Parts: C-alpha cells; structure tokens; sequence
C-alpha cells in the first residue's frame, strides 16, 4: 500500500509546492573579468550545488521514496540535467530574452554565446520559455511537469518483481495527469481545452529531452577539453549517459 | 556512487 | 493564408492520414543469413534511404503540412525524420515481440545487434518502445496521429507560421481523443492515455538523439557507405 | 542553399 495513490488532487498539487527546491545563488562576480572557462564554472558549480537539492527534492516527490534505490538512481541519472533545464526555463519565464541562472546571473544569448556550441543550447532553452509565457505557465502546473520528467524519462531504460514497480510508477504518472486536467477546470478551461493544454504541456519534454541530450553531448566535450572544472557528483551523472 | 548514498542518507 | 486542415473533422482527419501512410519496404533478398558488420548496417541504410523518400511524400500529404513554407517544412522532417522512421519501424514490430521488423524478410532479434557495436543499445530502446505500444493495445488510427504530431512538433521551437502548426497540433489532439472516446474510455481514461502516449514521444526523441550520434560516427568511420540525402539528413542535426 | 530535400519536396 502506497501514498501517492491514495492522494487528491489538492494534496498533489500541495505536497509538489512544499518540495519546491530553493532558488540558490552564483558566485558571479561583476568586478572579476570574464572567460569563455569562467562563465560555464559557474554553471557547473551551480548545477552541482542544485543537484544536492534535486536528490533531497526527489526524496518528497509522491512515489518515488516507494520504488528501488537502485531505480531512483537510474530515473535521476537520466533525469537530472532535464529538470535543471525546465527549472532553469521556469525561472527565466519572466526575463524575455534572458536566461535567469541565478538571481545574481541573468544572461542573454550574446553574452552565453561566448561560449562555444552553448549558443544552440541558449536559443532552445529561450525558445521553451517563451512558448512557457505564451501558455501563461501556472507553478502548479510546473511542478506536476518536473514530477512527470523525474518519473518518465527513466521508465523505459530499466523480472515480473522489476515490472511490478514499473507498473506503479505509471500508476503515479497517471495521479500527476488527473492532477494537470484538475488544475485546468478550475481555471474556466473547457472540456476540449483542458486536452489540448495537457497536450501542449506535455509536447514541450519532447524537447527538453532533446535539449538535455544535446546539453549531455557538449558537457561530455567539456571533460575531454579538462578546462572548466566538473564536480565529482557531476561527472558521475556524465558517466551515466555515455554508459 | 555518489547519487547512490545521497539518496541514502537518512 | 487560411488552410483546410483545421476545417476537417475528427472522422476526416483520421482518413486523410490513414490514406496517406508510406507504403513498407523490403531489403535485400541475398539468403546469406550471418550477418557482417558492414553487411546488417549497409541493409538498414538502404532502406532508411528508400524508406525517406516514401516519408517526404506521406508529409506532403499530412493536412496542414502543405501549407507551410518550403523551408518551414525543411526543417521539420531535418529534425524528426529519424523519429518518424523509428516510430514506424516500432509499430510494425508490435506482433514481433522480442524482434524488430525492419522489413518483411527483415526480422531481427537483439542477439542479432551485436555485430554492430553500439547498435544494441538503440535496439533494446527500439524493442522497449513495441513492448509499451504492445502492452497499451495501440492502434493504428493513434499511431498515424502520434507520427503526424511527431513530424509538426519536433522542430517546432527552433523556429504566425509557428501559430498554424499549433492549431493543427491541436486539431490532432482533438482527433486522438475522439479515437479514445469513440472506442468507450472514460473521461478519466482519455486524457490518461492522451498522456501515456505522448510521453513515449520523448523517448523516441532519445532514441533519435542517440541513434543520430551513432549515424554520425559510421560517417567518419566511412565503412558503411550513406546516401547523399541521408547525409544531408544527417548534417542537419550540426 | 542547394538540399535534395528541396527537390524532394517540390515534386
Ligand atoms: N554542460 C552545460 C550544458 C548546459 C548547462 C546547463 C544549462 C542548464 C543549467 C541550469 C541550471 O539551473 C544550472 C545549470 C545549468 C547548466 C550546467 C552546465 C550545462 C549542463
Ligand atoms: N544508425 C542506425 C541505428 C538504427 C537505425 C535506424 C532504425 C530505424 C530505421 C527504420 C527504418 O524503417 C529504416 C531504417 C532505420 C534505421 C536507420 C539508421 C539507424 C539510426
């Protein structure tokens, strides 16, 4: 007997509000000059130190303390830089052609094209933040995402005991969907337009995958390139993907 | 596996 | 500038897209069952190549697709005619399980993958995905809509064009969940398996993504000879 | 740019 199952819509969307994770800061410095090496050191010591808090958040979302440990870090391992990007995304929903990293480090495209490579990756993630304020994106409903990312991405990557837990994480898929069609009936939305926003919605991971996947290939040319320092939480993540 | 005992730690 | 795609119905959707679906291909017919490295990649990139032109004509047949620009709709299928060619060997493998039908005379196992290195791991992905359309019973009136949405969607966000493909994605929305309602699922059913479904198409981006990579290492190996339009194809992804 | 994808598409 699980928790996640037996819980309403209104206690899923509360229990993803109190897991939220903290917006931490950068140590960009203003005054320190800036390289191509010392832009992306404060994304990767920024990244490291929110993973901490991805691990912990992960931790309250409903379901996922009932699975394996060695499938909680299967879905983190191949969820981890895609809920960094949707966070990421989320942040900068406000900012029209910035990238909010840090409240201390709101980037726009030219100043992230001073890395290589990075520029492709920028414009996707400013291209998902716009379609996100042309939606009018709602925290609830961006909390269910991030739940679905951490829960889905991983599924079909993992015997009849193995599939037991694989049939209950769809079963928390599905609560998190009751969840997103409950949120858009309180809001007016028709019958027909609660389909279409969920399908929206949910169209949108396709390309947070495609930006994490890409985003995985350039972090994994950064290791070769050994300039820009990886944490040894990071590199163990990078590991995951290429093995 | 760093991932593996953060999870862990209770 | 207005298009007829969004005045069709449901029921007129799903038949102007089953009327369009590419017809299946097979590969060579030399008996040699063993297979080489070079032989079992020279196969598939044949087909892959035979297959892409059959793809560019169901596209233009898409409702909707027709009314894009010319480069509107090059950069759609640059970026998801690999998915859609993944998509459609993943549904024609549902009655195979454990198999992938690449071809009528073309069925492979995973045992099989190995003579290619780093096949097997977009194989098991492939053979997972059946699995999951197997498991849920989809049909073929859902498949046809799931690779439309595939084929609108994918390169949608690196783009009132961008506002066209959104109705119609919305329109194909309304046409899945008519095949859902018309088969007897509940409200509650609907919009879960509307979601069931449309999460798949995030990992048939990760097998895209990965087989990509693959197909661009067998180009600066240079063993496997590719086509110049799988090669242009495959540049568009750098 | 020239692409047989044009080709392709335009007949
Ligand atoms: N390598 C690069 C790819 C793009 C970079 C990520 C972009 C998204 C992102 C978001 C954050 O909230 C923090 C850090 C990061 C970055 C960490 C370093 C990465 C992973
Ligand atoms: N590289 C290989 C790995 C798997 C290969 C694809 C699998 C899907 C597929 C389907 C087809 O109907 C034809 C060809 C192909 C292949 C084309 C090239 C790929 C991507």
């Amino acid at each position: 007997n699980s928790l996640a199952l037996s819980l309403t819509a209104d206690q899923m969307v509360s229990a993803l509000l109190d897991a939220e994770p903290p917006i931490l800061y950068s140590e960009y410095d203003p005054t320190r000059p800036f390289s191509e090496a010392s832009m992306m050191g404060l994304l990767t010591n920024l990244a490291d130190r929110e993973l901490v808090h991805m691990i912990n958040w992960a931790k309250r979302v409903p379901g996922f303390v009932d699975l394996t440990l060695h499938d909680q870090v299967h879905l983190l391992e191949c969820a981890w830089l895609e809920i960094l990007m949707i966070g990421l995304v989320w942040r900068s929903m406000e900012h029209p052609g910035k990238l909010l990293f840090a409240p201390n480090l709101l980037l726009d495209r030219n100043q992230g094209k001073c890395v290589e490579g990075m520029v492709e990756i920028f414009d996707m993630l400013l291209a998902t933040s716009s379609r996100f304020r042309m939606m009018n994106l709602q925290g609830e409903e961006f909390v269910c995402l991030k739940s679905i990312i951490l829960l889905n991405s991983g599924v079909y990557t993992f015997t009849l005991k193995s599939l037991e837990e694989k049939d209950h994480i769809h079963r928390v898929l599905d609560k998190i969907t009751d969840t997103l069609i409950h949120l858009m009936a309180k809001a007016g939305l028709t019958l027909q337009q609660q389909h279409q926003r969920l399908a929206q919605l949910l169209l949108i991971l396709s390309h947070i995958r495609h930006m994490s996947n890409k985003g995985m290939e350039h972090l994994y040319s950064m290791k070769c390139k050994n300039v820009v320092p990886l944490s040894d939480l990071l590199l163990e993540m990078l590991d995951a993907h290429r093995l | 596996k760093i991932l593996h005992r953060l999870l862990q730690d209770s």
